């Protein structure tokens, strides 16, 4: 069973269109908040707290928004720029939002001995110790990569909701566990 | 502190926005004030917030001008 200890979320990828042409010179020109950069890249990144988050934005009509600790929260951020723009002379919409990807993390308390578990797992497990430190396992149901290191802590990404963080790490625990 | 001072002040009226700021100020890079952020997050949060309601304006002539006066200032006087 659970060990007490739930997987945090700790992190929340999302995009919507905004449904019209945009200019990023003109963003740069007026918005209190705009980068453009175009010697580097021809783009605008936005980020407010509440909720904590950082928003990409092109001259295609694209947002890309990323950083919060909820699905729902990163929703609220993208709403938030989306009335940014259409407050800056835009005529944005908000439309077609999708979640792309979450970061999560949690912990058993016990230590983790990886070579038994590559070479009880190599097939999906790729243990290098050269470069990078943990261990790598690359999950299928659902299509979860997750990383293990010696003091328990375990980091799960790949998701589309928590529901499959918490599926993925209780798959996992017995295998953590022995 | 003079520096830090400016950081908050560019990140009210430039916002969370880095790559500009790095621009305008003569000798920082987009990872520098990121790095810097990340640094007084903890403790500044509340002035950042003070960043996103006030509606002062941005420039750079004013502004261009004010960085190179203060600076000139803060050099002959540190």
């Amino acid at each position: 069973g659970p060990s007490g200890i739930v997987p945090q979320l700790q992190n929340i990828v999302s995009t919507v269109n905004l449904g019209c042409k945009l200019d990023l010179k003109t963003i740069a020109l007026r918005a209190r908040n705009a980068e453009y950069n175009p010697k580097r890249f021809a783009a605008v990144i936005m980020r407010i707290r509440e909720p904590r988050t950082t928003a990409l934005i092109f001259s295609s009509g694209k947002m890309v928004c990323t950083g919060a600790k909820s699905e729902e929260q990163s929703r609220l951020a993208a709403r938030k720029y989306a009335r940014v723009v259409q407050k800056l002379g835009f005529p944005a919409k908000f439309l077609d939002f999708k979640i792309q990807n979450m970061v999560g993390s949690c912990d058993v308390k016990f230590p983790i001995r990886l070579e038994g578990l590559v070479l009880t797992h190599q097939q999906f497990s790729s243990y290098e110790p050269e470069l990078f430190p943990g261990l790598i396992y690359r999950m299928i149901k659902p299509r979860i990569v997750l990383l293990i290191f010696v003091s328990g802590k375990v980091v799960l990404t790949g998701a589309k909701v928590r529901a499959e963080i918490y599926e993925a790490f209780e798959n996992i625990y017995p295998i953590l566990k022995g | 502190n003079k520096e830090t001072d400016m950081f908050f002040l560019a990140i009210s009226m430039v916002g969370t926005d880095f790559s500009m700021i790095g621009q305008l100020f003569p000798h920082r890079a987009r990872i520098e004030i990121k790095n810097k952020f990340k640094r007084e997050e903890k403790t500044n949060g509340w002035r950042i917030d003070k960043a996103f309601q006030e509606k002062r304006p941005f420039d750079f002539d004013f502004f261009a001008h004010l960085l190179q006066k203060v600076l000139a200032e803060e050099e002959k006087r540190k």
